[PDB]
């Protein structure tokens, strides 16, 4: 149990790194989806206009 | 924002200008029949008046 608590505490501390990487590379997915919509609208702006 | 604007004001301008310009052309069309049944009733009556 001396090691099983530390097995288990490298891994969960993997674990919560992991968790901070998705989040952030999530973060920065929804920025880019967001801003590559923000230039799909302008874009679009014309689009309506000749519309 | 600027993109629903500028689609929704086309819209309804496009719909708008060709009621406006239908009118016209009927505008035009009803006083050039005015002239013709205007001078259709002055010949008709000023006949029917000998």
């Amino acid at each position: 149990l001396a090691i099983e608590i530390t097995t288990n505490s490298q891994e969960a501390a993997a674990k919560h790194e992991a968790q901070r990487l998705e989040q952030e590379a999530r973060g920065r997915l929804e920025r880019q989806k967001i801003l590559d919509q923000s230039e799909a609208e302008k874009a679009r702006k014309e689009l309506l206009e000749l519309e | 924002a600027m993109s629903m604007a500028v689609e929704s004001t086309g819209n309804a301008k496009a719909e708008a200008e060709s009621r406006a310009e239908a009118a016209r052309i009927e505008g035009e069309g009803s006083v050039l029949q005015a002239k013709l049944k205007a001078q259709a009733l002055a010949i008709e009556t000023e006949a029917e008046l000998e």
